[PDB]
């Protein structure tokens, strides 16, 4: 009390080109409390080798985390960012739109 | 004009027997330090993260932080009786200082409880937040009466040790913190805005520092529909921004995205839409 729901944004570091090394980012922000499960997914499975920033928070005390992983896209592969949090009835999966990314203004 | 150094802590009390303690140090938005809870030691994230401080000074600080994290955790777990109704709960601390180009430094130590302001340190005195009633009041009594030497330690750290450290840290890191990094840009289609309409997307990524200008263009004419998103972080100290444009069917040929940034100076990026439309 109070409890704030994470905002989830997914975007790549470089242009999405099949066969070209790239970085996939998931920026998860505006949540409270800090306990959270964030995973990057490749075809539904947690990507085991990822990096994440240490926990930090904004002026309003809401938390944020940046996740990133090196990946090489192809036409068949589907990437996502999945988040579970006390504010979430069921884990939320935010699919990476290759052309648009998946942002929340 | 204004630069900050923040040491933050997050204390997560799961139950009467289990808590987590986390913390880190930040130069503006750049993380410069971590904390290893396994070993109770500072993590220096950059070759220049020691600033101008000696190893002996940093060792003093490391022992102070290990002792603070452990002792705060245990005193809260003691004073939090049996409860288990209050559990779980979370305490956040944001302490540090600011260097200002024309004035004296600022120092601060602010505490939140379950995401709301609880109390803050004002020079000599722990002051309850007007917005957090009883509890804030109670804690502040104790902090002001029982822990009275810890208080002068805190004052000295935020008012004297922190600005000295920050000055030396900016100096050690000067050829990183003043860097200029040029972005790249690329175009894509976006989700349909409606029948007979298209969405063009201009992605701009890898720039530092954060100020940036992006406009969709037809020749030299800036386009009304340009809409910028939020400036989002990349790993390794650069940023990302998306600029979209909705366009009518049969009108996208000839459009371009134009990017201005300090790292370019008179060589704006201009990218032409070449289809997917
Ligand atoms: C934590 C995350 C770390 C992230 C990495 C950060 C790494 C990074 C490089 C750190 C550099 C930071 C810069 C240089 C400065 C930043 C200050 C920060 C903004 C303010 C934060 C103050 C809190 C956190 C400490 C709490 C005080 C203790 C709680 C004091 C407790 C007791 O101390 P005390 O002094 O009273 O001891 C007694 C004394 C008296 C006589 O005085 C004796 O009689 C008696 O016997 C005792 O010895
Ligand atoms: C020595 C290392 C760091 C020192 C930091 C000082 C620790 C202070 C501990 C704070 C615990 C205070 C919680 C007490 C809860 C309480 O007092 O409850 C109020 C209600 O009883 C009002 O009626
Ligand atoms: C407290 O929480 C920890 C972490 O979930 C758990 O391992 C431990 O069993 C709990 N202790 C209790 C409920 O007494
Ligand atoms: C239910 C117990 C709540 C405890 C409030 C935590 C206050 C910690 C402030 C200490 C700053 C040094």
């Amino acid at each position: 009390a109070i409890q704030r729901t994470p905002k989830i944004q997914v975007y790549s570091r470089h242009p999405a080109e099949n066969g070209k090394s790239n970085f996939l980012n998931c920026y998860v922000s505006g949540f409270h409390p800090s306990d959270i499960e964030v995973d990057l997914l490749k075809n539904g499975e947690r990507i085991e080798k990822v990096e994440h920033s240490d926990l930090s928070f904004s002026k309003d005390w809401s938390f944020y985390l940046l996740y990133y992983t090196e990946f090489t896209p192809t036409e068949k592969d589907e990437y996502a960012c999945r988040v579970n949090h006390v504010t979430l009835s069921q884990p939320k999966i935010v699919k990476w739109d290759r052309d648009m990314g998946s942002l929340v203004p | 004009e204004h630069v900050s150094f923040h040491v933050i802590q997050i204390f997560s009390f799961v139950n009467q027997s289990w808590a987590r303690g986390q913390g880190s140090g930040w130069l503006d938005e750049l993380q410069t330090h971590g904390w290893d809870s396994e070993s109770g030691t500072i993590i220096f994230l950059h070759q220049w993260s020691k600033g101008q401080f000696s190893n002996e000074e940093l060792s003093d600080l490391e022992l102070l932080f290990r002792f603070y994290l452990f002792g705060l955790t245990r005193e809260i777990q003691d004073h939090a009786s049996q409860d288990y109704s209050k559990y779980p709960f979370e305490v956040q601390v944001k302490a540090g200082c600011e260097l200002h180009s024309g004035g004296s430094p600022e120092g601060f130590f602010q505490v939140a409880f379950n995401g709301l302001d609880l109390l803050s340190f004002q020079q000599t005195t722990w002051v309850p937040s007007p917005g957090c009633g009883s509890l804030a009041q109670s804690v502040c009594h104790l902090l002001n009466h029982q822990y009275e030497g810890v208080t002068e330690t805190v004052y000295n750290l935020i008012r004297s040790t922190c600005p000295r450290f920050l000055l030396g840290l900016l100096d050690a890191g000067k050829m990183y913190v003043h860097r200029q990094v040029r972005p790249e840009a690329w175009l894509s289609s976006g989700p349909s805005p409606g029948p007979g309409r298209l969405q063009l997307v201009c992605h701009v990524s890898g720039f530092y520092p954060k100020p940036v200008w992006v406009m969709w263009m037809r020749g030299e004419q800036e386009q009304q529909g340009t809409q910028l998103g939020d400036i989002l972080p990349n790993a390794n100290g650069t940023w990302y921004l998306r600029a979209t444009l909705d366009v009518a069917d049969g009108e996208a040929a000839g459009l371009s995205c134009r990017v201005k940034h300090s790292s370019l100076e008179g060589q704006d990026i201009i990218l032409y839409w070449r289809g997917s439309l």
